């Protein structure tokens, strides 16, 4: 079978980003030894090791949706993957408010329309507790 | 991948021609080939040669021994008593396959000398120098030598290479296949007052030491086949094209102004074919030669085209400008895709013929409009469905018999019937239009550009065919290039319309369900006829309802019969609103004839002609009248005209009369509505109210306002009312009264059209309009009432026919003093005299037509007179006229006339196989078997015509009228 | 001697997806999306592998892929020059749609949830609309990507200024103005697969403005919606019959029940009723064999049954159904069936749109709102 590839964006500190960029544009396999990525079983924490120097990482959710688009002639572009996550290196904490481009900053707060009436999972847990019970008493309340 | 059937590879060929003697009809020359053996122990080398006397052959300047035998000279033995045609077709196919260069074979077998075997085993070059002589050629080179005295340039004598497909073996020894590409060096030593035109570019022209002859040196660095090499030697008037400067036009002497006017359009054809494809013209020059007594009307070779002079017209000649224009266009299309990109086998010929015909149709679309394109595509499709339902079917891309339903073998081009060859090219370009329908036109032009670009990168290498075979296209390579550019493969469409050899027949009938508001179509196929096949794909249908025009796709599987499609509202009959059409416009329709319960105005099954089909739809007559009036498609207007002949109601007369009065209708629809109105008027006699049909309309459109019976003086500058004016009396003469005689109101009208004709004021000639007037006079002739077989003399002539006979006598005699453009009035008057002889008016005597069928007349007069003699010998069962025609087939100077006599005697045969006739001797069977076997051995087109004539007369089995 | 075809009275006046996309292959076009997969629509989380090299916990080296990129580009140029040098079609396999080769750009979206969005494997074009200056103009400012077209009539809602070039994504789904920005100096692109991590740099990232929809998203329980569900199930059933190796082609029902688990089995048996029959006993037992009189449709007929853009419109409808369902009339107006109907009706000139409203995907004055207002 075929499994859709999973692309994400890696953001590094600027000096380490310059060393990683120089090693990528060089093209040797020396970069392979220099750059490693260890993702912790939390799922939202990691180490990126640049030149064997550990950096602390967080996998965050991006507010917009990006899409990688490949081309052969630079006139027709084929969508290859959807990017929604970034492993910035240096829950509410795992949500990034800004977008990658310069015009998109504070997009989640300002350029996103918010419509409102985790919570569903809590309601399911409450229903399960009511089922495991015997007698349930309920009242919409006031200030108390 | 191309692997040669020959064990050698030919690199270069020198063709030198000396001593072209026009009095003795003789050429001398040599040929030097440069072959590289690909297999060791080559021993014999097999080349192609017909009619050339081979003097000596030297291989690497060592004397070699050759043996010549041609099995196609006498196909079957003289002392075999077989007389069936299947025996001759198998023997003729085996004989042509025994000289085939597409196998390893050939007619001249040269033995390599012994001392060169150590030169041939380790594969090194061999230079074969044959020198030959054509003593008096019966094929290949045609010598047109007129019998005026003077020098050969002063009398207008010329030579040209004639023939079709691989017929270059007829004038020099070669490897006469389309797959043996080599570079060429061509020298011709001609008279000093003559010019030698050939393929390549002329590098120099040196004089001889007496300065009485000069040698033309041509060089061809683009590797072409031997079959694309041509020659035209004559006293030609040279004209350089004032727009494109590598294009030279050659004509016969005294025809330079006609050449200037005729070949003035060709730069636009060049610009079109170089902008739809993106390759420039591949050859370094282009040469158009116009000659007399041509083989075909247009032949295309490498960097050269040979047309007949009968295409040359002046500025004041209309009705000939589009025909000559499209002959030039298809010669240029074959320059691109028959001569530069060549054929890999005899299969994959459909690819080249289809690409040539398809890009020529794109040229016709841009030049003459989309409506003329649709009319042309419909007439080609009707042609092929008529031919395939008549006899078997045309099989593009056979696999090697694959087609055993037809009396010849399709393994070689020189065994095909000529009608099969014509329908082959026709079906190839329609199947290419179908491939454009599946894979869009820009991807199609990208396919063609990819083929041309591979060929032009191949054309500049020097490697001897390591890369020169990229100039040869195949079917698998064409389908692979299509799959490369588009990502879709067309293998179901290729499997249905190429590999399978049949057309489909659709019988449709509808019923409108008022309750559920649906349209229940009923489409059934006739798949048990001999020419037909079963269609299982999708099918487009276009329904015009009151809310507009809607397209539906139907899936027509084998077990399918009823297709329920949904219908829209009828709220444009509640309010008067305009009904929107197939295009963006909308019109006011008179909805009084429509049914109250159904919204649908007309239905068209397969409107875009996306299959090779024949549709028989059963609409109601008001739906055919609405489709004739308000449709924006010319093929639907034509099919509604064709279907209105079965409904002679006065609403259909009003529909056709409104079509005839309507400018901004396509003119070829109105020209059909004339004949449809004539047929309808003949069918509703004893109901017709006023004057005869189209007469008041003719006086309203083309006559004076103050004088109704005097026609206006001729001004032919509109070109659509000219065609309608010259076609309306021809249809008006088919009117008949209750007594089955043409009325004296229409005959008098035609005679007044003839008398009051004044052409001193238009800038165009009158020959076609006057010729159509003679055709209208010939249409009015009804059969005479002979009593007791009374001899037809001058006193007991019809009082109607005496006026007609006086007019055609005046016209023919005035043509003898002031001739027309191509003796169009001679052809029309000979045709009218044959019409008067076919009825009992003029005595049935063929001596006039036998005097017009002599050699010195123009070729149109000759074929009209020979058509009259063929019709006479069919009706009068004349033995001596049939022997006259068969003798004229055997020894006539013009081979086109011989082919045309065999063609006309096949179309209008003197007897068929079912008839008992007095002309069914063993003598006639022996004459026609001798004409198939020997006698026609020099043309490859007379032999297939003789096979067609023997099939038409005696059938596929043993001639019955025999011991 | 001339035209003579009255053409002005009879006739008065493109996107090629990959072969995995036009064949609706199931990684790229899913048959069924659950609720947690509809909430993560076009935002796929980083899944943990169970088997593979990355499934073992620990540090993992990323691998540079610049010999791979230039080797694949040189190989594709050899393929193109061997095929005559014209433009070629390359995306014929799923392995052509990897990010490991070709010139990648990124495309960011301004709206959170657009009305239409491309699936993986689908193609789009970049058109540079350039309105010339009044009278003399130098020529379109040249751009690295896309082809230039001179637009007198603005494609979008506004009109172009004289001398203004605007790039745009153009496909069958939408048309949207894009704006080229340079990438940040810190961000790279990591393509992870089961075997390892791979790194590219990016240099070009477009910002995609508010989409102008060209395809109408159907509503829930619509006739077009149920027709697409039935046709998608039929196409999947035909492609399972084509994949069957048995000489009487035969499939199993619980393959279809694994693909479409929300479907009642009456609907699946309705699709299998014509074109198949159930064998209970003997050979082929508990299989749905193909009927012997039934001609299985060819590949182009199956492609003509369902289009990929219809699948994208259906996915937009069911994702918006989930978001509305989770959030308990203003929100209903912002549903893509309403907004796509409003915009396409405004483009025919049926009605007008209030450009300031609540369907505004920004939530501020920027951006349009596609909800119908009467033209009176």
């Amino acid at each position: 079978p075929h499994e859709l590839e999973s692309q994400f964006i890696l953001r590094l500190p600027p000096e380490y980003a310059s060393t990683v960029r120089r090693a990528v544009q060089s093209g040797h396999v020396n970069l392979k030894d220099r750059l490693t990525i260890e993702l912790h079983p939390d799922g939202r924490h990691g180490i990126v090791r640049v030149d064997r120097v550990p950096l602390a990482s967080k996998l965050v959710d991006l507010p917009c949706v990006m899409e990688s688009l490949k081309t052969i002639d630079k006139k027709t572009f084929y969508k290859t993957a959807d990017i929604c996550q970034m492993l910035v290196s240096t829950e509410k904490k795992f949500i990034w408010n800004h977008g990658i481009t310069l015009p998109l900053k504070n997009v989640r707060k300002r350029r996103f329309r918010k419509t409102a009436k985790d919570v569903e999972k809590e309601v399911k847990r409450l229903l399960s507790t009511d089922a495991e019970a015997v007698s349930t008493r309920w009242e919409i309340i006031a200030e108390d | 991948g191309f692997e040669s059937p020959r064990p050698y590879k030919l690199t270069h060929q020198v063709v030198c021609i000396n001593n072209i003697n026009f009095q003795r009809k003789s050429v001398v020359g040599f040929v030097e080939l440069t072959i590289f053996p690909t297999v060791a122990n080559l021993n014999r080398i097999k080349l192609n040669s017909k009619q050339c006397r081979i003097y000596r052959v030297r291989i690497n300047d060592l004397e070699a021994a050759f043996i010549y035998n041609d099995p196609t000279l006498e196909v079957c033995h003289s002392e075999s008593k077989q007389r069936n045609l299947n025996y001759f077709s198998n023997a003729y196919a085996a004989a042509v396959s025994a000289v085939d260069p597409d196998a390893g074979n050939g007619e001249l077998c040269i033995k390599v000398p012994s001392e060169l075997w150590k030169h041939v085993d380790e594969l090194k070059v061999l230079k074969i120098h044959i020198n030959f002589s054509l003593d008096q050629p019966k094929g290949g080179l045609h010598f047109v030598v007129p019998s005026v005295e003077g020098s050969m340039a002063e009398r207008g004598a010329h030579v040209f290479s004639c023939g079709y497909q691989n017929s270059t073996r007829f004038w020099f020894p070669c490897v006469d296949s389309y797959s043996e590409l080599c570079t060429w060096k061509l020298e011709f030593t001609v008279d000093a007052a003559m010019v030698a035109v050939s393929n390549g570019d002329l590098v120099e022209t040196v004089y001889t030491h007496d300065m009485r002859k000069k040698t033309f040196h041509y060089m061809l660095t683009i590797p072409t086949a031997a079959s694309n090499i041509s020659l035209a030697i004559g006293p030609f008037e040279i004209l350089v094209d004032p727009y494109m400067h590598e294009v030279t036009h050659f004509c016969l002497p005294q025809l330079l102004p006609l050449l200037k006017h005729t070949t003035s359009y060709l730069h636009e054809v060049f610009e079109f074919y170089e902008e739809i494809l993106t390759c420039r013209y591949p050859y370094s020059c282009f040469k158009t030669v116009f000659i007399d007594e041509a083989y075909v009307e247009v032949a295309a070779y490498a960097s050269m085209s040979i047309f007949s002079t009968n295409l040359l017209h002046s500025a004041m000649i209309i009705d000939e400008t589009p025909l000559t224009r499209r002959c030039l266009a298809q010669s240029l299309a074959q320059q691109f895709f028959g001569c530069f990109i060549s054929r890999m086998s005899w299969s994959d010929e459909w690819v080249l013929k289809g690409i040539s015909g398809y890009i020529y149709g794109l040229w016709m679309k841009k030049t003459f409009g989309v409506n003329e394109y649709r009319h042309w595509i419909k007439e080609e499709l009707d042609k092929i469905v008529a031919y395939e339902l008549k006899t078997g079917g045309v099989l593009l891309h056979p696999i090697f018999n694959p087609a055993s339903h037809l009396h010849f073998s399709i393994k070689h081009p020189h065994t095909l019937s000529w009608e099969y060859y014509s329908m082959f090219q026709c079906k190839a370009h329609l199947v290419m239009r179908l491939i454009e329908n599946r894979i869009s036109m820009e991807f199609m032009l990208q396919v063609f550009n990819k083929l041309l670009s591979l060929a032009s990168t191949a054309s500049s290498q020097k490697f001897q065919s390591h890369m020169w075979s990229q100039m040869l296209v195949s079917t698998s390579g064409f389908l692979k290039s299509i799959s490369n550019v588009s990502g879709k493969d067309i293998q179901p469409l290729i499997k249905q319309w190429v590999d399978q050899s049949g057309v489909v027949k659709f019988y449709g009938s509808f019923a409108f369900n008022r309750k559920r508001n649906v349209l229940e179509l009923e489409i059934k196929q006739d798949y048990t006829s001999p020419g037909t096949q079963k269609y299982v794909g999708p099918l487009k249908v276009t329904v015009q309802e009151l809310d507009g025009s809607f397209n539906h796709t139907l899936q027509i599987e084998e077990n399918s019969l009823k297709h329920d499609i949904p219908c829209h509202s009828k709220s444009r009959r509640n309010k008067k609103k305009k009904i929107p059409l197939m295009n963006g416009e909308e019109v006011d329709m008179d909805l009084s004839a429509m049914d109250a319960d159904s919204p649908l105005l007309w239905i068209r099954i397969d409107p875009d002609m996306s299959v090779l089909r024949k549709v028989e739809f059963e609409q109601a007559d008001f739906m055919w009248q609405y489709q004739l009036r308000y449709e924006r498609d010319v093929v639907a207007q034509q099919e509604s005209i064709l279907a209105l002949e079965k409904f002679p109601t006065p609403a259909s007369r009003l529909a056709l009369t409104d079509i005839l009065e309507q400018e901004q209708c396509f003119y070829r629809v109105r020209m059909s509505a004339c004949f449809c109105l004539a047929k309808i008027a003949n069918s509703m006699v004893s109901t017709w109210t006023g004057p005869p049909a189209m007469k008041s309309l003719f006086t309203r459109m083309f006559c004076c306002k103050s004088c109704p019976n005097i026609v206006k003086t001729n001004n032919f500058m509109s070109f659509q009312s000219y065609f309608l004016q010259k076609t309306m009396p021809v249809a008006m003469a088919l009117l008949r009264d209750v007594h089955n005689l043409c009325p004296k109101e229409v005959l008098t009208f035609i005679l007044d059209l003839i008398k009051y004709n004044d052409n001193r004021k238009n800038k165009f000639s009158d020959n076609y309009y006057r010729a159509e007037m003679i055709d209208a006079l010939a249409n009015s002739v009804t059969p005479a009432v002979s009593v007791n077989n009374e001899v037809r003399t001058l006193d007991n002539l019809n009082p109607d026919v005496r006026l007609i006979l006086e007019e055609i006598t005046r016209f023919l005699n005035m043509e003898k003093l002031l001739p027309s453009y191509r003796h169009t009035i001679t052809v029309s008057c000979l045709r009218a005299i044959r019409v008067l002889q076919k009825n009992g008016h003029v005595p049935s005597d063929p001596a006039l037509f036998k005097s017009y069928a002599e050699y010195g007349h123009f070729v149109d007069i000759r074929i009209a007179a020979l058509e009259a003699v063929v019709d006479y010998t069919k009706v009068d069962r004349s033995y001596e006229e049939l022997q006259w025609l068969l003798n004229m087939i055997q020894n006539d100077p013009v081979p086109y006339v011989r082919h045309k006599i065999l063609n006309m005697l096949t179309k209008n045969p003197p007897f068929t196989k079912n008839m008992e006739s007095p002309l069914c001797n063993e003598a006639l069977v022996d004459q026609l078997w001798k004409l198939m076997n020997s006698g026609t051995s020099h043309d490859w087109r007379l032999r297939c015509g003789a096979v067609d004539l023997y099939f038409t007369l005696f059938g596929l089995s043993r001639p019955s009228c025999l011991p | 001697p001339w035209n003579l075809s009255n053409d002005e009275y009879y006739y008065p006046k493109i996107i090629q997806h990959s072969i995995p996309a036009v064949e609706l292959r199931q990684p790229f076009f899913p048959t069924h999306m659950g609720p947690i997969k509809l909430r993560q629509f076009h935002r796929p989380p980083l899944k943990k592998y169970s088997f593979g090299a990355l499934s073992q916990p620990g540090p993992h080296s990323v691998q540079p892929l610049l010999k791979h990129i230039k080797k694949k580009a040189k190989m594709r140029e050899q393929e193109r020059q061997a095929s005559g040098g014209g433009e070629m079609f390359f995306m014929r396999t799923p392995q052509d749609l990897t990010g490991k080769d070709g010139d990648l750009i990124l495309a960011e979206y301004s709206e959170e949830n657009g009305p239409l969005m491309m699936q993986v494997g689908m193609a789009t074009k970049i058109k540079n609309y350039y309105k010339r200056k009044p009278g003399k103009d130098p020529g379109a400012p040249d751009c690295k990507y896309g082809e230039t077209v001179y637009c007198h009539t603005s494609p979008f809602l506004g009109s172009l200024h004289p001398g203004q070039l605007l790039q745009a994504f153009e496909n069958n789904l939408f048309r949207a103005p894009i704006y080229l920005h340079k990438m940040p100096e810190t961000d790279f692109l990591i393509i992870r697969t089961r075997q390892g991590y791979y790194i590219r740099e990016l240099v070009d990232i477009f910002v995609v403005g508010q989409q102008c929809p060209l395809f109408e998203v159907p509503g829930p329980n619509s006739k077009r919606a149920n027709t697409h569900i039935r046709d998608f199930l039929q196409v999947f059933i035909y492609r399972l019959f084509w994949k069957s190796k048995d000489r009487p082609r035969r499939i199993r029902m619980e393959d279809i029940k694994k693909a479409f688990p929300s479907h009642s089995e009456s609907s699946i048996r309705k699709r299998l009723k014509l074109c198949a029959d159930f064998k209970r006993t003997g050979m082929d037992s508990n299989w749905w064999v193909l009927k012997s009189d039934f001609r299985l449709p060819t590949e182009e007929e199956i492609r003509a049954m369902v289009s990929p853009e219809q699948c994208c419109a259906y996915y937009s409808m069911i994702a918006a159904e989930q978001r509305l369902k989770d959030a308990g009339d203003d929100e209903v107006r912002t549903a893509p069936w309403n907004t796509t109907r409003a915009f396409i009706a405004a483009m025919k000139g049926k009605c007008l749109l209030e450009v300031t409203g609540v369907a505004d995907p920004t939530g501020c004055g920027e951006g349009f709102s596609y909800v119908k207002i009467p033209n009176k």
